[PDB]
């Protein structure tokens, strides 16, 4: 026994062993070089899944783990989101006095749980690794502790992340009777029809409670009352990580265990997922309009591009592959942490999150209101950025497959988007002395640590959003050789 | 050869892209670099136009592909029909008289400039591009630029005006891109994206009357044609002038441009069986956005309803089947930018001096402001249709496209001869409307005390320097028509057989 | 072909667009021994009915091996009722499958004939006893050699969607 | 055909019988689309008299850089000249019938290789063709008046 | 009986069964060349599913992708894994290879109705099944686990 497919897991766990030696020693004389250990171990992960590129899509564990190159993109994709994200709370620690230790653990226990739901083919890991992934986002959404509002807020996201997941794993357990006594994706399939029961209620029943599980995971128009409440008092780092890391691993699972152990009940598979995604553009894109929060907001337009991946995930892997749901996971990553670097920073500076402080950046601070409306012009998808070749890859796939009526709502509510977005950019431009707030007049750059490493990752996430619609031909070279997701 | 038109139209964006923060703090060191620019800009596009663009072959000129995206088959197809250089010729004519217009302006300019150099390299790449995604692509690159400055400058309700530009002009590049989408995709075996190799298919009526309806309802927003026009009394309306006489000039002719690129030598047969509506529909637009232009006591407004009057003679030669008609609607084109980026060019600067919007107040101004009475004077004759100007000889080779047109009989064409002459009176009735509310007449008030600035050297440039290719294209209308009639013989042909 | 009773033309459209109209497939109906299925195509063929195999595609493509197509309520071999209500039996298997472009109804197993057809292209006269055997082309044999050169993906689909564009009834009969 | 735009195909008007074409091939010359009027045998007459003297006097447009004008302009006459003729044959008195459709079959070779001189854009071989084409109108005219 | 979920195929070419010690008709079609199967892996096959006389209640070709099993460690019919990789000493299968197989039903689910959803079966009693084995490939990464 040896499996040495986990080697980029190993260094998570050797980071941890090597948190935990740390956070048994001195306890208060090392702050950076924890990080830094943090960070190298997320860097060591990235070159050792790099260096396990071209491996076999093995399944490594006994019956339990597979390695495909799907699972070896969406793990690259949760650690890049987990790279690019991690020094944007390197000042929220040390402005709001909490632990930089067991915060760090966070972070990588939620990566972890991620990366082991990227590659999950059992049935227990699909339930293990989530909600491994989601005690850590409870535990990552209380963390403030300064106010009654953030933690009623993640108690009740704690309410309905147990119930999304027991919904979820209710319908596995349809799964795991109906289909025999099998799990495994790969034997699953083989267990209905060994036991007849493909045209049965009890496997229409699991595959309605399935997609309602990943829905709620998804936070698609149904089951999507969570993020606005959730993040508004929960902080804007997990807010960022927690939000795109779990629809990474959700849309991860979301063609997992809905081509593999689902492609006999693909007709009202599709449909269901259509009602979920044409609902999701149209309500997270038609809320985000009428709210004067930004991390509200935010959240709905999260919201309103999943429903956009969607439409990838309907999509087959041959009319049109999920490559292009890879590459606007790649771009939804990259111009969505770059949004919420402007936002870490308007709360490093100034405090606040309310929407209407936003008058008169331009004239303060054109450098983070030049980033902040790239991001949201790539978002959007005005110019030639990131977020409109995704867009347009997905609506193209979407096209190709004659999925009509899902592009075409695509396409209104990315209208709808750019009437938001316009709308936060009208304010970080613009300003006429009274518009603008006292909350924003005393905005204080200078008064900051150093040269930060949220400003370099945030420039990086800015020319992420902007370079790689540009370059998205060698992007697109290396996502369509996916093809072993079956 | 040489990269031609991708040095003309990346040139603007990427020497623009030298005001990263540049410190100089005033409007002078970003002023004359971009005037710089643009005057280099158009000095490129006269270079390679004057030496290397055969007037002759209707075919593709300083042509040009590179690699972008190997799945969409994308190009960076560039290439020059006969139809396509007087509208890049007017793009930065046009564009560049906008950015001198623009000199003093001193808000924010350094952004302003760069924006202005932003739509100054996007219209000509929506131009120049023999692709149909990459005229998608600087068909919406040329939206986020035009916003920012249309709700940071110039403007009462520039805010609502240009929220409402932007959703709906991109609420119909959508179905642009459903346009390429279809075409691109069930176009034909091996889908392709040049334009070179995709106006030669078969495309049954069933698919190709979809296509037409999808690139119909996105260009005509963008052409104002009358089910779709509410974003332009707005759009134009509340703007400042230098921004709006290239939103009149050059881009409220793509689109047309557009109808005839891609909605004519692209999709000929449903072309063939829509332009019996268009045609209607442009009488209809002459007269009612002639007649709608009395309505409005704004000054600005009534300019941007004459601008989507003088579409309807566009909308009309683009489905008259023709030589004459397509060559009177090209002819259109260029002779409207000129008149409309002249005209609101003139309104801003009204504005800016009289300080008053209405037309119930601002009496008789032209004793006081003589040199921009006489401007607006002549260019009010320029937009009457009226001769030895260029409207004049477009409009009536719009009619001669009328009255010498195969695919209509003598029924149709008495009625649309009789509706669209009856434009040629209304038009006379809001610009001497217009002319006899703010300048003739006299206010006792108004003496000694407020002694108003006239038209100053640099204003008086840009109205004699619109209004000298208008006296030259209305002597001699072969500077339009010579350049385009071997091109759109090559559009014809596929018409008559 | 013992008394080619009803010639019958109907058209395809391979490739991307729905009109393309690559050929046509001209064949013929032995009615005098199968009444039912030939009936039924006839009815398929436009017939009087709403329902027909306007608008039906080729749904499977085998090489060296027959193509598989008719089924217009469904696009993957499922949705194919009838004329005679939804599904009906099979009738006096007299001549055989002897060779290339035979217009022999597909089923499941006995009895349950539906709206499903499938073109023949080699020698493969094993088939009699299960599949009712009738028809044969006499117009587009290369056109059916086109709809097989087709490359074909995982689930026996071609690529290039060979749809029917039209079917009609020939006044030979 | 509902009365108001036929559409469809938007024909060219055919040839009456006569051997008026190319025969490898109908005529090289045709514009598309041009409104030549049903006025009658005399208008028709006259006006082939009208454009055999624009083509005559095209003499001060032809020049180096200018060929494409003298294409297009020796289209657009001779378009009008092939359906003048087209008519005139068409209406002919069966004797003066067959010269006049000879005398049009060699002035249109010679229009097909002026054409073709001029669309080539070489001025030597435009010119030596249009010494014996100014000859072929002066008599064209001259039987026409 | 009912319930055949009907998806009409064109049929798999027909032949004798040399039959088993344990009362498998077997006939292997198309000897494929490659690796014979292990046992325990996940192996990708195709199969058109069907009763005593031949109607189809289930197929591989109906799912449009090759169905994985798991063969050997019981998780199907003992027919399948008596007929794929044989348990008296029959050949094993090698890859992209055909086969049909007469499971009788003591190796299929005896005279037990196998799938009853609502009052109507799956599968009848004793329906001595016929299966049409494609077995086409193994699975890329597949552990014996
Ligand atoms: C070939 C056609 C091309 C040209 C078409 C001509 C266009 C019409 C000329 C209309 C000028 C009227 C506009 C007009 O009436 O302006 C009146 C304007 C005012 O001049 P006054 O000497 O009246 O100005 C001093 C006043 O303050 C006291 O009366 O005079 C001009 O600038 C003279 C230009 C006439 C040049 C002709």
């Amino acid at each position: 026994f040896d499996g040495s497919f986990i080697f980029p897991e190993c260094i998570l766990i050797f980071g941890l062993i090597l948190l935990l030696m740390i956070d048994s020693t001195s306890d208060q004389k090392d702050i950076p070089w924890l990080y830094f250990i943090s960070s190298t171990s997320f860097v060591m992960s990235i070159t050792a899944l790099l260096f396990r590129w071209r491996e076999e899509p093995m399944i490594s564990f006994s019956g339990n783990f597979q390695t495909n190159n799907f699972n070896e993109i969406f793990q690259f994709l949760i650690l890049l989101c987990s790279t690019l994200c991690i020094p944007l709370s390197v000042e929220y620690i040390e402005c709001t006095e909490m632990a930089i230790t067991e915060f760090l653990l966070f972070i990588l226990t939620a990566t972890l749980g991620g990366m082991f739901l990227c590659g999950a083919n059992d049935l227990i890991t699909i339930f293990v690794a989530p909600e491994c992934f989601s005690l850590c986002s409870y535990l990552l959404s209380g963390y403030t502790k300064k106010d009654i509002r953030s933690n009623e807020a993640t108690m009740k996201y704690l309410l309905m992340g147990g119930a999304s997941s027991s919904i979820l794993v209710h319908g596995f357990s349809w799964l795991y009777g109906s289909s025999g006594g099998e799990i495994e994706l790969q034997e699953i399939v083989n267990g209905l029809i060994n036991t007849q029961m493909y045209n049965s209620p009890g496997i229409s029943i699991a595959l309605i409670f399935i997609t309602v599980g990943i829905g709620f995971k998804l936070s698609l128009a149904p089951s999507h009352q969570w993020t606005p409440d959730v993040y508004e008092d929960s902080p804007t780092p997990v807010v960022a990580f927690l939000s795109v890391t779990s629809k990474v691993a959700a849309s991860a699972s979301a063609t997992r265990i809905f081509d593999i152990p689902f492609y006999f009940s693909s007709n009202e598979w599709h449909l269901l997922l259509e009602i979920l995604a044409i609902l999701s553009m149209i309500f997270g894109n038609l809320i985000a309009i009428t709210q004067t929060s930004m991390k509200r907001m935010l959240a709905y337009s999260s919201i309103g591009q999943i429903g956009y991946v969607i439409i990838g995930i309907i999509v087959g892997d041959s009319n049109g592959g999920y490559a292009s749901m890879i590459t606007y996971m790649l771009f939804y990553i990259a111009m969505n942490l770059g949004t919420f670097a402007c936002i870490i920073l308007f709360g490093l500076r100034t405090g606040t999150d309310n929407i209407r402080d936003y008058a008169g950046l331009y004239t303060k601070d054109p450098f983070l209101a030049l980033s902040l409306a790239l991001c949201l012009l790539s978002l959007g998808g005005l110019p030639p950025l990131a977020g409109f070749f995704g867009k347009l890859h997905l609506f193209w796939c979407g096209w190709q497959a004659g999925l009509y009526f899902l592009v075409s709502i695509g396409l209104l509510t990315s209208v709808l988007s750019i009437y938001y977005y316009l709308k936060i950019i009208k304010l970080l431009m613009t300003g006429r002395n009274q518009e603008i707030t006292p909350h924003m007049r005393n905005y204080r750059i200078s008064p900051l640590r150093s040269n930060n490493s949220i400003e370099l990752s945030m420039i990086v996430c800015v020319i992420a959003s902007t370079i790689p619609g540009i370059s998205m031909n060698p992007i697109i070279a290396i996502a369509q050789d996916t093809l072993f997701s079956f | 050869d040489f990269p031609w038109l991708t040095i003309i139209v990346v040139f603007p964006i990427s020497a623009g892209s030298l005001m990263l923060f540049l410190p100089h703090r005033g409007n002078k060191v970003n002023k004359w670099y971009t005037i710089c620019i643009c005057i280099l800009e158009l000095l490129l596009t006269t270079y390679a136009f004057c030496y290397n663009f055969k007037m002759d072959d209707p075919l593709i000129q300083l042509s040009e592909d590179y690699k972008w995206i190997d799945f969409f088959d994308f190009y960076w197809r560039m290439g020059i029909d006969g139809l396509s250089i007087g509208t890049i010729l007017l793009t930065g004519f046009i564009t560049t008289l906008a950015t001198l217009a623009a000199f003093p302006v001193t808000r924010d300019s350094r952004f302003f400039h760069f924006l202005m150099l932003a739509m100054y390299s996007g219209q000509i790449g929506s131009f120049s591009s023999r692709d149909l995604l990459l005229f998608f692509i600087m068909w919406e690159l040329e939206l986020i630029p035009v916003y920012l400055l249309l709700s940071m400058w110039g403007g009462k309700k520039r805010l609502y005006s240009a929220t409402k530009f932007i959703l709906y002009t991109a609420g119909s590049s959508i179905f642009l891109l459903i346009g390429v989408l279809g075409i691109s995709l069930y176009g034909s075996n091996e889908p392709t994206l040049n334009l070179e190799l995709l106006a030669n298919k078969s495309y049954p009526v069933t698919l190709e009357i979809l296509f037409y309806i999808g690139f119909l309802i996105a260009f005509a927003v963008k052409s104002p044609i009358i089910p779709l026009h509410t974003w332009l009394p707005d759009t134009h309306g509340e703007a400042h002038y230098s921004t709006c006489m290239l939103l009149a000039g050059i881009l409220l002719k793509m689109g047309a441009y557009g109808l005839v690129r891609i909605n004519m030598e692209l999709l000929p047969h449903a072309h063939s069986m829509f332009s019996p509506w268009l045609l209607v529909v442009g009488t209809i637009q002459i007269i009612y956005a002639a007649s709608t232009s009395p309505g409005q006591r704004n000054l600005k407004k009534r300019i941007a309803y004459s601008s989507v009057s003088h579409m309807g003679f566009i909308i009309i030669g683009i489905s008259s089947i023709t030589d004459p008609g397509l060559n009177g609607a090209i002819l259109q084109i260029i002779s409207h930018g000129f008149i409309g980026a002249a005209l609101f060019f003139l309104a801003g600067t009204s504005y800016d001096r009289i300080r008053l919007v209405y037309l119930d107040e601002m009496g008789g101004m032209a004793i006081s402001i003589p040199k921009i009475f006489t401007m607006f004077t002549i260019l009010s004759m320029a937009s009457l249709a009226l001769p030895g100007m260029s409207g004049f000889i477009a409009e009536f080779i719009v009619f001669f496209g009328i009255i010498t047109s195969q695919k209509y009989f003598l029924i149709s064409k008495i009625f649309i001869i009789f509706v669209m002459a009856i434009g040629m009176i209304l038009t006379p009735i809001y610009l001497l409307s217009m002319l006899r509310q703010m300048f003739y007449g006299y206010k006792l008030i108004n003496i000694k005390n407020f002694s108003f600035f006239d038209s100053g050297p640099r204003e008086l440039f840009l109205s004699i320097s619109i209004l000298l290719p208008i006296i030259g294209i209305g002597i001699y209308p072969d500077f339009v028509l010579s350049l385009a009639s071997d091109k759109v013989e090559s559009i014809l042909s596929n018409y008559f057989y | 072909q013992s008394k080619i009773t009803h010639k019958v033309y109907f058209d395809i459209s391979v490739g991307n667009p729905v009109g393309k109209l690559a050929g046509r497939i001209v064949i013929g109906l032995y009615g005098d021994d199968v009444p039912q299925t030939v009936e039924n195509f006839r009815a398929l063929c436009t017939g009087e009915k709403g329902f027909g195999y306007k608008g039906s595609t080729f749904h499977r493509v085998i090489r060296d091996f027959m193509i598989q197509g008719g089924d217009f309520e469904k696009g993957n071999g499922t949705g194919g009722k009838s004329v005679y209500g939804r599904t009906f039996k099979d009738e006096n298997f007299k001549l055989s499958h002897v060779g290339p472009g035979v217009l022999s109804m597909a089923n499941a197993g006995p009895n349950t004939n539906g709206s499903q057809f499938f073109i023949c292209t080699i020698k493969t006269s094993w088939l009699d006893g299960r599949h009712v055997v009738f028809g044969q082309v006499i117009e587009g044999m290369e056109v059916v050699k086109l709809i097989e050169e087709q490359e074909t993906d995982r689930g026996d689909r071609p690529r290039k969607k060979v749809v029917i564009a039209d079917c009609g009834q020939l006044p030979m009969s | 055909d509902n009365g108001f735009w036929i559409d469809g195909p938007l024909p060219i008007p055919p040839i009456y019988n006569n051997i008026v074409n190319e025969k490898t091939g109908t005529r090289t010359f045709i514009k598309k689309g041009v409104y030549v009027a049903d006025i009658g045998t005399k208008g028709r007459m006259y006006r082939v008299k009208k454009n055999a003297f624009d083509l005559l006097a095209m003499e001060d447009l032809i020049g180096p850089d200018t060929l494409n004008y003298v294409k297009k302009y020796l289209r657009l006459k001779s378009t009008f000249l092939f359906y003048d003729f087209d008519n005139l044959i068409s209406a002919a008195a069966s004797e003066d019938k067959q010269p006049l459709t000879d005398l049009a079959n060699r002035l249109f070779d010679n229009f097909e290789k002026l054409e073709d001189a001029a669309k080539t854009k070489n001025l030597a071989e435009t010119e030596s063709c249009y010494k014996d084409t100014k000859f072929l109108l002066q008599e064209v005219m001259t039987r026409m008046a | 009986a009912t319930r055949i979920d009907y998806y009409a195929t064109v049929g798999d070419p027909l032949c004798e069964y040399s039959y088993a010690k344990s009362g498998l008709g077997f006939c292997d079609l198309d000897v494929g060349f490659g690796d014979e199967a292990p046992r325990g892996v996940l192996v990708n096959i195709h199969y058109t599913a069907r009763f005593a006389d031949g109607t189809l209640f289930d197929s591989s070709y109906k799912r449009a992708r090759p169905l994985t099993m798991r063969i050997g460690v019981g998780k199907v019919i003992r027919g399948l894994d008596q007929g794929i990789l044989g348990g008296e000493g029959v050949p094993p299968m090698r890859v992209g290879g055909k086969r049909k197989l007469q499971i009788p039903p003591k190796l299929a689910y005896g005279p037990e109705p196998a799938g009853c959803f609502s009052g109507d079966c799956n599968i009848p009693g004793n329906a001595t099944l016929l299966y049409d084995i494609n077995f086409v490939e193994i699975y890329p990464g597949s552990n014996t686990r």
